[PDB]
């Protein structure tokens, strides 16, 4: 009741700023000629992610460029607005910062502090799998922030490698929050990643969150593995597997990384860990985290066991084809995203 | 080896929202 009260204190105070936030949100903070582009470092359907840098101080960022006209093609403005409402509101060391958003006659405009380390999606690929040690650090980042967010109300519902940047300490940084909802009850829709999914969410009941602690099990058999526990040709296939309730795993993964992963990838919703009476502390007094500190995991004081190539440098992104940046003379879509 | 089953899947590369 020391260290449960001090946190119960730290969520309460962390709610109530979240929700001043979330009600009165920031908007029109820059304009695009602050900015020099550098370099594009990722494109999609509706829009793209450039290494920018701010004309007046020289700092770099990360500017994600939507496309109006796209997102409301895509059907995705619900989506955008809610990631602005959210970043802007939130505030946690793992989660990436939102320094400053506008919008513009044909794009919305979010720019975030600049993470040269890139996606750790990459860095697995590149290395194969990482050890239990490796991979338990990083899940103890994602088990404070879930903490964090679940506080809030919030699930996450888009936890994969692709979505966490590691930063130049080493420590992760996530990305991505259109999929994030408000759920202090349960919520229906079909979202996220095949090889992610919790059963409840493919088998159309209803869902909370506690289908982020199975994507915690999987980000964990990923990181530890290389490769998800649940993969096939086509995602059809895929679910039929992740609701089969059958996994195996690789002759290396130690005990107690097994037992806590056949407690995560738990199908009965009302036997996976995280969502018991003893909620996240079930995960944190587990035997595979006994020897992690969690709050000086938060604190950021454990020492990181990879640190990205310290090199402005775009080395940990791919190239992309350069594509002008056009803004039109004519306002695009302007009723839709007036709140952004 | 299921590695080599996961490189035949051909979704060992960045994966997109459904
Ligand atoms: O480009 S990111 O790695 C990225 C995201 C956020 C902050 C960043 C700070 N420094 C460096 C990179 C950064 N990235 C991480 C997830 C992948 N998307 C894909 C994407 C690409 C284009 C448009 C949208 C989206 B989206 O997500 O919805 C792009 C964002
Ligand atoms: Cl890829």
């Amino acid at each position: 009741g020391s260290e449960q009260e001090s946190v119960k204190e730290f969520l309460a105070k962390a709610k109530e700023e979240f929700l001043k936030k979330w009600e009165s949100p920031s908007q029109n903070t820059a304009q695009l000629d602050h900015f020099d582009r550098i370099k594009t470092l990722g494109t999609g359907s509706f829009g793209r992610v450039m290494l920018v840098k701010h004309k007046e101080t020289g700092n770099h960022y990360a500017m994600k460029i939507l496309d109006k006209q796209k997102v409301v093609k895509l059907k995705q403005i619900e989506h955008t607005l809610n990631e602005k409402r959210i970043l802007q509101a939130v505030n946690f060391p793992f989660l990436v910062k939102l320094e400053f958003s506008f919008k513009d006659n044909s794009n919305l405009y979010m720019v975030m502090e600049y993470v040269p380390g890139g996606e750790m999606f990459s860095h697995l690929r590149r290395i194969g799998r990482f050890s239990e040690p490796h991979a338990r650090f990083y899940a103890a980042q994602i088990v404070l922030t879930f903490e964090y967010l679940h506080s809030l109300d919030l699930i996450y519902r888009d936890l994969k490698p692709e979505n966490l940047l590691i930063d130049q300490q080493g420590y992760i940084q996530v990305t991505d929050f259109g999929f994030a909802k408000r759920v202090k009850g349960r919520t229906w829709t079909l979202c996220g990643t095949p090889e992610y999914l919790a059963p409840e969410i493919i088998l159309s009941k209803g869902y909370n969150k506690a289908v982020d602690w199975w994507a915690l099990g999987v980000l964990i058999y990923e990181m530890a593995a290389g490769y998800p526990p649940f993969f096939a040709d086509q995602p059809i296939q895929i679910y039929e597997k992740i609701v089969s309730g059958k996994v195996r795993f690789p002759s290396h993964f130690s005990s107690d990384l097994k037992d806590l992963l056949r407690n995560l990838l738990q199908v009965d919703l009302t036997k996976r860990f995280g969502n018991l009476k003893n909620g996240v502390n079930d995960i944190k007094n587990h035997k595979w985290f006994a020897t992690t500190d969690w709050i000086a995991i938060y604190q950021r004081k454990v020492e990181a066991p990879f640190i990205p190539k310290f090199k402005g440098d775009t080395s940990n992104f791919d190239d992309y084809e350069e594509e002008e940046i056009r803004v039109s003379i004519n306002e695009k879509c302007g009723k839709e995203f007036t709140e952004f | 080896t299921t590695y080599a089953d996961f490189i035949a899947s051909g979704r060992t590369g960045r994966r997109s929202a459904i």
